[PDB]
């Protein structure tokens, strides 16, 4: 969809507010939150996989966060 | 650019709603106020509206009995007078003025909408 | 003979001690069942009607705005109020504009402002729901006889149509000349309509997940509303703009039909114009062949000359079909059909149109047989005018085994644990496997729900790598197996 | 001013004149006369064939479905050269006279037009001398990398690359016949559910999807004259000829 | 929008072609590829960060892939 | 029901397209064939088509000279003749049969479109 | 495969891989060739005209 | 050109004489020989590279022959 390629990060922003800045500011985070609520099974598996792969708490937390954020995204 | 509603007859105890159609520029740039002049008497200011912002102001006498609203989807301002009585028989003009508080320059006036209060 | 010409045909051979067999019927698939002494039958699930659907929510995909009004308070006087903030057919927003002597306040600062516009719907999606007891499955049973009126046809001249419901789930089909077949189906465990919505948008419909339908980011009505005027998430189809701090406007967000189409990828499209017709899904039935008999077993071999009126044509399933006419004297007679080697010393293939018989002289009958891999000869008739037909089958037995295993894996990928009821005849191994699959599928669905196919491939690779770089052999093997199964499922899924 | 059309996308289409053709198994591809015309979005697929549906063979036959793609609503995008880039500035001195304290047109507040044609802009402020402005309208918004995207009485100032990368049917912008849409496959769907039949649908209307995709872009006005109310302008202010009024 | 929650991992898939299945199979991969083409700078930074955070080549590559997949996705 | 287009007068070397609309059920579940009859002569099969599938079959005599097509959106079947001549003057019928290679019973016929190369 | 009063018995995949413009074989129009670019060359020697 | 994909290794040959069997039997060798004559410089470089890369004489000769055959062919 065209909706999958928003005009964010293009470097044309001014002081003027954008098309849906207030709306689209937190919509991705809300989506990831709703998805994690609806699918606790994948979050637990991602936590286990992140703990296993990462040797350090930073690597593990980063892997878990990225897995959780990308699972709905590809979805 | 300040076309008003046609003359309406009313009866005591009822409310008459008058309208003032305004241009796009007038609606967004200027402020409109309502002045009523009962026949044989002097001019009187009821209130005004800055249609872009929408907060209406009213005379001390008409406070609690007059309502002024504007429709941003139509560029119109409506004056609403309730509890009509004999004294309310008058002609109502919708005038134009700048948005500044100190500027009360009524350069543009409405055609005047006579309102009659009598059983008839 | 209906399954001839369908790529997803299945061959089910054998029944249990009770003369029954477990078959799962899918809409795009055909099942042909064979037992030692029974006529060959073709089974097709040709319909699934949902009746008496009830709406549970109407989403707005395209709205308009009218009756826009604004209120504002000069700075430090609190937030403004509009009468329309309590009106449910209005969408409102609170912001701050810049006020001062020029604007008409007398104080300089951020004065609150609120703007409201009436929200109206112009097009909506009605997500109907249906009770699981209102589902009706139509199943056609056609005997694999050879009579010309049924060679791959999708008509009902010879096929028998039996309607199956959750209430009357046991039915029998009277097959003229073959006895009766009893179907003992379980529609309730078929598709679980209590967790699904029938989504009709314009002239197109989909079958969707009810949680997914209830989580949609569009405004909705409960479905009991006859006037609209109480849409819920009206803020999703509008945007309020206060560029700088001089004005506050509100606009609608354009038709959402195409965004809905994009959101509907992975939902199987259904029909909802002339009733709720679902040409997707499966039905598990237990097939009872006990009162099922071959037609014409009390016939004498023909002893005449056959002519091949249509050359032998091979199907996608490794079997062959041949259309032969009869010109002998004993009209109703068993057709002497055999598939042998060149020397006619060994019997190499089995015929699928079991007990071919000529019901009428100048009435072609087309037999289906399964010849062996490589060279084989189809012999039709008796010696006085016997015709011998050479054929060659291109495949291999190892390749056939590989394809059978792949079809089994794909059936498990699509039916999950219901694939253990396909061709089932009881048995303890089947029950143990189905229980194990049920538990493992519960875990797997919990851990992989809502995940796309690329994510499944990535998770499979990650798990396989973890298992391969594992010090313990048991955990290593288990993780490698789970990861490979995950990879196969990700490559097979449409998600 | 004087914008040029860069590309016209399709956000809503209709399909008509649907036709199909099939080839029996092993006999190659089928052919429609409609595949010659670019107004038709065509698709090739395989369909189960046999004696039942009209082939002496029993394999996967070839099928092609064509439909006439027609646009119903456009998302035109336009490009302006930095030369046609008028800027309007208003200079109001801090007096107390108040006539132009809150006014927008003339009076005390003198408004000037800045264009790349003239580097020096001169405003004579009554009683204050002359204010000299040296603005660089070229180094503000990089209009060589921006599109004035107009979709149904709304406009957005978008990145040119982001715009050319949009996945919709489009016309080159030089187009005149308005019928040779390029990416017609992004707005049409082909369905072959069970491998028995192939059909085509026009896949909805993308106005709302575009609205979502324009998140992060600044709305502009393009109904009359392509007005922008976003961005900056760097100017050198010359006070050499500026004098206090009351001195 | 609705387009960002596209009814994929819902577990209701039969042996029948789903709506827009062929397109949606590779649409996200195409989007990621086009984004990586248009934004080479972020990909280099993601590679550097993945190398720094991860010690083993496996988790370095995993971090790089997750970062690259979620960079356009968060948009 | 099977409705055919009206009679057409053509000239030698020209082309005539004959239409044959059909109901939804007969369009998607059957096949449509074209048979001509020159005046005072027997029926001659020209070709047919399974509209759901397309890819018409043509008689050897009309190979390279006829084109049978189906419009799925309008559920109409089209026949086009190229290189019309006097010997091609005849009435053309569209007939419905099952979409199977063995059964050729035209249980439903159109009225028939007559193509003439002379003046009426 | 026959070309001009000559015929050959050729491999099917080889024949389908031939880099020449082709028609489906069910065409009957003989005008919508597939890969015409194999039988033409476009010239832009100096980036002046094509 | 179609001439660059002859109908050679298709496994259809019979006892019957093929289209241009005698003529095309040695055309490749003749063309390679003519090219190696016209371009001695590449042959010397190929010999040097084969000697440098090949550890044993068999490897050197194999590499030299392959380079000399491919050079004309890739043109
Ligand atoms: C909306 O405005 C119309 C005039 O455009 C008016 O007739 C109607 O009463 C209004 N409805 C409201 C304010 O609910
Ligand atoms: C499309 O069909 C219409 C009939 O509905 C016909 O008039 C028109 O000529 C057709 N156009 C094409 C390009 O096939």
């Amino acid at each position: 969809s065209v909706a999958l390629v928003p005009h964010v990060g293009m470097g044309l922003e001014t002081r003027t507010e954008t098309w849906m800045s207030s709306e689209g500011a937190w919509k991705h985070a809300q989506r990831i939150e709703t998805w994690v609520l609806r699918h606790p099974g994948f979050t637990i598996m991602a936590a286990i996989l992140a703990y296993t792969i990462g040797t350090t708490y930073f690597q593990r937390v980063l892997i878990f966060i990225l897995l959780t954020a990308v699972a709905p995204s590809m979805t | 650019q300040l076309v008003e509603s046609g003359a309406e007859v009313k009866k005591p105890g009822s409310s008459v709603k008058v309208s003032c159609k305004a241009s796009g520029g007038t609606f967004n740039n200027y402020a409109i106020s309502w002045v009523r002049q009962a026949p044989g008497q002097g001019l009187e200011w009821m209130g005004g509206i800055i249609p872009i912002f929408g907060g209406a102001n009213y005379a001390q006498k008409f406070q609690g009995r007059v309502t002024i609203t504007a429709d941003r989807s139509t560029s119109t301002v409506y004056m609403e007078l309730s509890g009509l009585r004999s004294e309310d028989t008058a002609v109502y003009y919708c005038a134009r003025r700048p948005q500044s508080i100190f500027d009360w320059n009524f350069d543009l006036w409405g055609r005047g909408t006579l309102v009659t209060v009598s059983s008839a | 003979m209906r399954c001839i010409g369908i790529s997803n045909r299945d061959f089910v051979e054998g029944v249990s001690g009770g003369s029954w067999v477990d078959i799962v019927l899918e809409h795009g698939s055909c099942v042909t069942t064979m037992a030692k002494n029974k006529p060959t039958l073709d089974f097709e699930l040709i319909k699934t009607e949902a009746k008496h659907p009830a709406t549970l929510r109407k989403y707005c995909i395209e709205a308009k705005l009218t009756n826009t009004t604004t209120a504002s308070r000069c700075p430090t006087q609190g937030e403004p109020s509009l009468n329309e903030e309590q009106d449910k057919r209005f969408v409102c927003k609170h912001s701050m504009v810049d006020r001062g002597w020029g604007n008409g306040c007398g104080l300089f600062g951020k004065g609150g402002i609120v703007t409201c516009a009436m929200f109206t719907c112009k097009k909506n999606m009605e997500g109907k729901i249906v009770q699981p007891e209102n589902l009706e499955y139509t199943i056609v049973i056609t005997p694999h006889s050879g009579e010309e009126n049924a060679v791959g046809n999708d008509t009902g001249k010879h096929g028998k149509e039996i309607k199956v419901t959750p209430q009357s789930s046991i039915t029998e089909a009277e097959l003229t000349g073959y006895g009766t077949v009893t179907m003992e189906c379980s529609p309730r465990t078929g598709l679980d309509f209590n967790e699904m919505v029938l989504l009709q948008m314009e002239n197109k419909a989909w079958l969707v997940h009810r949680q997914w339908f209830l989580d949609l980011p569009l405004p909705w009505l409960p479905g009991a509303d006859t006037q609209g005027s109480n849409w819920i998430q009206k803020e999703t189809l509008v945007t309020f703009k206060n560029p700088h701090a001089k004005k506050q406007d509100v606009v609608v967000l354009g038709s959402q039909e195409g965004a809905m189409h994009t959101a509907l990828t992975g939902a199987t499209e259904i029909q909802m114009s002339s009733g709720n017709l679902l040409f997707t899904g499966h039905l598990k039935c237990r097939l009872r062949m006990d009162k099922l008999q071959l037609k014409g077993m009390s016939y004498s071999m023909c002893t005449g000359k056959f002519k091949v009126v249509k050359e032998i044509a091979e199907t996608q399933h490794g079997t062959i079909v041949i259309r032969v006419q009869y010109e002998g004297d004993g009209s109703p007679c068993k057709i002497p059909f055999e598939i042998m080697d060149l020397e006619k010393r060994h019997v190499l293939g089995r015929l699928i149109t079991v007990n071919p018989i000529v019901t009428e002289k100048d009435s072609p009958v087309n037999i289906e047989a399964e010849p062996p891999f490589g060279d084989s000869y189809i012999i039709i008739g008796v010696e006085p005018g016997q015709l011998k037909l050479s054929w060659f089958k291109k495949g291999s037995s190892i390749g056939q085994m590989f394809e059978t295993t792949m079809r089994g894996a794909k059936r498990m990928a699509i039916l999950g644990d219901t694939a253990w009821d396909f061709g089932s005849l009881g048995g303890v191994f089947t029950s143990i496997g189905k229980a194990l699959h049920q538990v493992f599928g519960a875990i797997y669905g919990a851990a992989f729900s809502g995940v796309s196919w690329t994510m499944k491939i990535l998770i499979g690779v990650v798990i396989t790598w973890i298992g391969m770089n594992s010090r313990s052999t048991s955990l290593s093997v288990s993780l490698v197996l789970v990861g490979v199964v995950t990879l196969y499922l990700g490559v097979m899924v449409q998600a």
